[PDB]
């Protein structure tokens, strides 16, 4: 098979130039292609012809493939450019298309940002259908990277937990949600129920108690 | 009557008693035959189509590029070639390209290069034949047979008006009897190959503007064309004369489109004779058809018709035509129909002697109730005259003045 | 001025066929060549295949070739993208892009169309409402939309009004199949008792619409 090899991440800070590598081996006889994807929205073109800057680009995104290596040079990088950043190719015969794996860039301007927690215990109605649901909210924090524990009565939980993964917000904060599933029965089986929030060596605890 | 206003109209008289009349038809133009005890007759050559032209040619004018590229070897390392170089919808330059340890072969020296672009022809132009026996005349004749009003110079019907016919002439059968039922017959024998040309000749079009050229002009033009009539994406010969290399590197020979080159042939045609499609067949423009019509079975009709008594109303203002001839409508109010008009020209005016010649010889009333509408042309003498409508009193008598 | 609308969002389950639609307007169709490009959901760009309406001349990934049926009807200036057995793995964002004068280099992109397959089956949510105990000053009032499919599900606060602090946090892909998520809003906790907060859940493939009281 044939991939283009890209680093997955890239760190830099503001202001200083960020350097992405997009390594093939058909790249010194073929054209290469740098686009930029941010969250939801479609790729745009930064480079073409590994040298060239389209329009309505601006003029800190430049580009130069030599031999076995292409590279895309950011002078001047910014927070507004954290995004996926993928090259593109064409195999030896040139009438195929390749996609690198990916680089997602990261700026270490914005500080640090503790997460804000909420802990929703089941409602009325569902302990009356013999079910229980555990809601745990974390919203603003940053960078995004948190660890969900669930603890019943001090002791671990196992299953039952679904979690899902830190989403960005307008903020530009991250956020996520984590639900435990139970019953009725194993809700009053119990006295207490925590929800472990781990940011940054930073745990958050929130508890609940049929009460 | 449908010749009334004609700017290039001609005033052939014909013999009296006899049969023979030589007109010439020009596109555009149109001949009043006027005769002994006969009805004049206006003759008009309206069509000149062709038939089923068959596609020999096509150029191509607009073209465009597609799936472009270009393989590179270094020097002394083999021939490079492509994965599609094979294709013939394809065009590619293979070239020298200069090398080095900078490029990445290991010699200095001259290297191969093959760049290949896919062609795709947008606009292109198509060139057709004539044969003279494709070509196929039409001639539409109406008689001056005391028509009502001037808006009778209108095909609408016809197929039940006398009078008024259209015949259809072919160089093969030429011979095309006119038939007019009220006034017998007319024949007309007509001879093609008075138009020039259609030795070797081409009918060229290009978006929907058409027009004649010649053989060899016609085949040498720099431009792609295949002589088939395929639509199923055929190969266009001569792709060269619209794709162009520049300036090769090292791994992408720069590839330029020459553009379009729709008016460029437009400056090539200004001075080459136009022409007119028909949705089907085409249109020409250049006529001038020889023609000799025998007159024998035409019959005048209105001779049995006694001289109208009532009075006649001057329905619209007399105009004179560029020629010098005179148009008058009147209007007769009287059950006494179908009766001769008596229009005459005079410049004594008492009395009665006339002076000028018709044009609409002995001119009728069709209807007989019970107010009707007629039309008339009178060819005045040179100078200041009287024309005079009607018989006795309540006639209708104007000062007329030609040149 | 060049205009490449995709289809709109599909939702189908293991083994249905399916045909998404790229239709153009504001170039030569007829010129430059269609490309589209896979992405699945946390990966990244795969492009799969490329067609010259012309003569509808195709080339395959060979990671696609056989998987995947790619046409085009020049006539409306519309490209296609189809399959026959859709798999479970073929759940992604699919993008098409007009070419340039270059082999297989992307010019213009679409936005891509969203093509969900599961197992599961349509189904309406349940709503719950989340209020806190009894601090005393301020107080988070939230809403709960359980195993529900597919999505989306849009939860407002009483009809648009509450614009602060308006919080609706992603849905979850639970093992069963089924997607849940809550929605969570700020209010001080004097407003309580001049003030009726209710949700409204609404979501349009189960055509269910369900407006829920918060304590
Ligand atoms: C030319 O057109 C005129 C209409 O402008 C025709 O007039 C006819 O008039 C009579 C009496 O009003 C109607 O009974 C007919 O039905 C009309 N026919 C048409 C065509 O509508 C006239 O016949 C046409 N041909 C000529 C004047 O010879």
């Amino acid at each position: 098979s044939y991939e283009l090899t890209q680093p997955p991440s890239v760190s830099v800070s503001p202001g200083q130039t960020a350097r992405i590598t997009c390594s093939g081996d058909a790249l010194p006889k073929k054209y290469a292609y740098w686009f930029q994807q941010k969250p939801g929205q479609s790729p745009v073109l930064i480079i073409y012809e590994d040298s060239k800057r389209p329009s309505g680009i601006p003029e800190r995104f430049s580009g130069s493939s030599s031999g076995t290596v292409a590279t895309l040079t950011i002078s001047g990088a910014q927070v507004e450019d954290e995004a996926d950043y993928y090259c593109y190719s064409t195999d030896s015969s040139g009438y195929h298309g390749l996609f690198g794996g990916g680089t997602r860039l990261t700026v270490l301007g914005q500080p640090k940002a503790a997460p804000s927690v909420t802990l929703f215990p089941p409602s009325s109605e569902e302990l009356q259908a013999n079910k229980a649901t555990l809601v745990c909210l974390i919203s603003d924090f940053y960078p995004g990277a948190v660890e969900v524990a669930w603890k019943a009565d001090g002791s671990a939980v196992n299953a039952g937990v679904e979690t899902t993964k830190p989403s960005k917000q307008s903020n530009n904060k991250y956020a996520a949600s984590s639900y435990l599933s139970l019953t009725s029965d194993q809700w009053k089986s119990h006295k207490s129920y925590s929800c472990q929030v781990t940011h940054e060596g930073s745990t958050v605890e929130k508890t609940v108690a049929p009460a | 009557i449908r010749c009334i206003g004609v700017s290039n109209r001609d005033f052939v008289e014909g013999m009296s008693g006899g049969t023979w009349v030589d007109v010439v038809l020009e596109h555009g133009g149109c001949v009043t035959v006027m005769a002994q005890d006969k009805p004049t007759v206006d003759i008009e050559l309206v069509t000149t189509t062709v038939s089923n032209m068959a596609e020999v040619r096509s150029y191509c004018y607009e073209a465009s590029i597609s799936d472009m590229a270009s393989d590179s070897r270094c020097p002394t390392q083999g021939e490079a070639y492509l994965d599609k170089q094979s294709d013939t919808q394809y065009v590619c330059k293979r070239t020298l390209v200069d090398r080095g340890w900078g490029n990445g072969c290991g010699l200095f020296g001259k290297g191969s290069l093959v760049t290949c672009a896919k062609f795709a022809c947008s606009k292109k132009m198509t060139g057709k034949s004539i044969q003279p026996e494709n070509l196929e005349y039409r001639i539409m004749l109406s008689v001056h047979g005391s028509q009502h009003s001037g808006m009778i110079v209108n095909d609408t019907g016809h197929e039940t008006d006398e009078n008024r016919a259209k015949v259809e002439i072919t160089p093969n059968s030429p011979r095309a009897e006119a038939t007019l039922g009220g006034f017998g017959s007319l024949g007309l024998d007509c001879e093609p190959r008075t138009g020039l040309d259609f030795s070797d000749l081409y009918y060229l079009t290009m978006n929907n503007k058409h027009w004649l050229v010649h053989k060899e002009w016609f085949h040498d033009i720099p431009l792609p064309w295949h002589a088939g009539a395929d639509t199923g994406t055929p190969h266009w010969n001569n792709k060269e004369a619209l794709v162009e290399f520049k300036d090769a590197h090292a791994k992408r020979q720069t590839v330029v489109v020459l553009g379009s080159q729709e008016g460029a042939v437009h400056t090539a045609l200004a001075g080459a004779l136009e022409a007119e499609m028909d949705g089907a067949k085409g249109r020409l423009s250049s006529g001038h058809l020889k023609c000799r019509l025998k007159m024998d079975k035409l019959r005048l009709k209105g001779v049995s018709y006694s001289l109208c008594t009532a009075a006649f109303t001057f329905t619209k203002i007399p105009a004179e035509t560029l020629h010098g001839t005179v148009t008058v409508e009147v209007q007769y109010a009287g059950t006494d129909g179908p009766c001769k008009v008596p229009a005459q020209m005079a410049v004594d005016m008492q009395t009665l002697t006339p002076v000028g010649r018709l044009i609409t010889a002995n001119p009728v009333i069709t209807e007989s109730t019970e107010n009707s509408k007629m039309m008339l042309e009178l060819d005045p003498p040179f100078g200041d005259s009287y024309i005079v409508i009607g018989v006795g009193e309540k006639k209708i008598t104007h000062h007329w003045h030609r040149s | 001025e060049v205009q490449l609308v995709q289809s709109g969002a599909e939702v189908k389950r293991p083994g249905e066929s399916l045909k998404i639609s790229c239709k153009t307007s504001g170039y030569s169709f007829t010129s430059y060549w269609i490309s589209w490009v896979r992405q699945m959901p946390g990966k990244g760009l795969e492009w799969m295949g490329a067609i010259d309406p012309s003569d509808s001349d195709t080339r395959y990934s060979p990671s696609f070739q056989g998987q995947v049926t790619i046409s085009a009807d020049k006539s409306i200036s519309t490209a296609y993208l189809q399959w026959s057995s859709l798999k479970a793995s073929d759940s992604a964002t699919y993008y098409c892009a007009k070419e340039g004068i270059a082999a297989r280099s992307l010019d213009v992109w679409g936005r891509g169309v969203l093509v969900t397959v599961s197992s599961a089956s349509t189904k309406g949510p349940s709503v719950f409402p989340l209020a806190p105990s009894s601090s005393e000053s301020t107080a988070a009032l939230g809403c709960l939309v359980k195993d529900y499919f597919p999505e989306p599900v849009t939860v407002s606060w009483n009809s648009g009004s509450l614009t602060s602090g308006v919080h609706t946090f992603p849905a979850v892909l639970q093992s069963s199949g089924l997607y849940s998520l809550s929605s969570v809003v700020t209010v001080p906790s004097s407003s309580l008792g001049t003030q009726t907060y209710v949700c409204n859940v609404n979501h349009k493939p189960s055509n269910t619409k369900v407006d829920k009281r918060v304590e």
